């Protein structure tokens, strides 16, 4: 849940 | 330019940033992985390259966010590359390269790639 | 980390970087494409994410170069996206984007990729 | 997957790929670059990665082309490298690297980089 | 070119390719993880541009490996895109892409990159 | 006018 | 251990 | 001879 999308 | 750059863009996927473009080349604001939420929100800093345009050419930029804040620390980093193009449906296409630290071992799976575009909408 | 940045960079290839690695992520300096010319010297931007490390992993970083100064405008902008590695060899790998501004009939032929390791020496 | 594969293929800009997935992994056909003309049409091969998917996952492919034909020698070749997935709106989404020969000066702009998505109508 | 091309090459890591080139601009062979087992090896194909060359410049190329075989099914496929150049130091330089098959949730973290140079000793 | 879209 | 190296 | 090797 990579900081990038979520 | 300039002044067409700065704002708040959007990407498909529900991402936000906002950007002042400075006089002498600086992009500086912060990227906002989700709109909600008071920190999904992480610095940002680039830099573009400003020109006289007579064939409607876009405008070459770039951008790192490193992923740690307050509440996260990702031990990674992303870079955008692309330009700007301005007018009635100004966007700003780019593609990205994202790191993760890794071990020496798993150095070679290290950097993903994707595509992103942003729209003012 | 940090005070491991800091410092003088070299490629393969006759180019040099000089960067200050900041208390809060923040990465400030000058890419000089040529060791002699006083400019081919480019402004450059960026961040690092700092971690407690404990397996011997690299730390993660990004940099952008837009191709302008008072000699050369080039309408276009580099991003370095890599990882900083320590010790008595201590090296920067990294992949790259390089972007150019195009019309809207090149845009598929708007950007380059490639590598490039840095080290102290 | 295979079945699912097997036919024409068409992307945003034009252009049209037909392609027969083999029983043993195998990926034949042609591009045509413009769905007009008998050669703006090359040679396609690849390979794909057959699986039991219980989960919804794409199939992973790739393939190549050599931009020569009985009309045209453009001394370069491109790899787009991604995974198909199926259904009422199936979709290949792929990233691809465009190379050309240099001499060795020019190597390190060699390499084009993007993205392309096909659907079946 | 073709009869370059033709025969063993190696890599720094340990992996080992052996190829064909056909007439018509074909490339037809086997890639072996590691030098040792006898199944580290999976099918590859891909196509080269033969040309006059007068100035010294490479051979463009490229190849997909799927990642099966009767040992593995990696649910991954890898493009490598680059250049053949000749002489006492022959060598392919490449770039490469791997994607491994997703969810559509996790499409966008689906494929890495990096690069590779193959050398005949 | 690179093949690969013209 | 992917394939590719391993 | 672009900016980024020249």
């Amino acid at each position: 849940c990579h900081p990038q999308f979520c | 330019a300039e002044a067409g750059i700065t704002g708040t863009w959007y990407n498909q996927l529900g991402s936000t940033f906002i950007v002042t473009a400075g006089a002498d080349g600086a992009l500086t604001g912060t990227y906002e992985s989700a709109v909600g939420n008071a920190e999904s929100r992480y610095v940002l800093t680039g830099r573009y390259d400003s020109a006289p345009a007579t064939d409607g050419s876009g405008t070459a930029l770039g951008w790192t966010v490193a992923w740690k804040n307050n509440y996260r620390n990702a031990h990674s980093a992303t870079t955008w590359s692309g330009q700007y193009v301005g007018g009635a449906e100004a966007r700003i296409n780019t593609q990205w390269l994202l790191t993760s630290g890794t071990t020496e071992a798993n150095a070679w799976k290290s950097t993903l790639v994707g595509h992103d575009t942003f729209t003012k909408v």
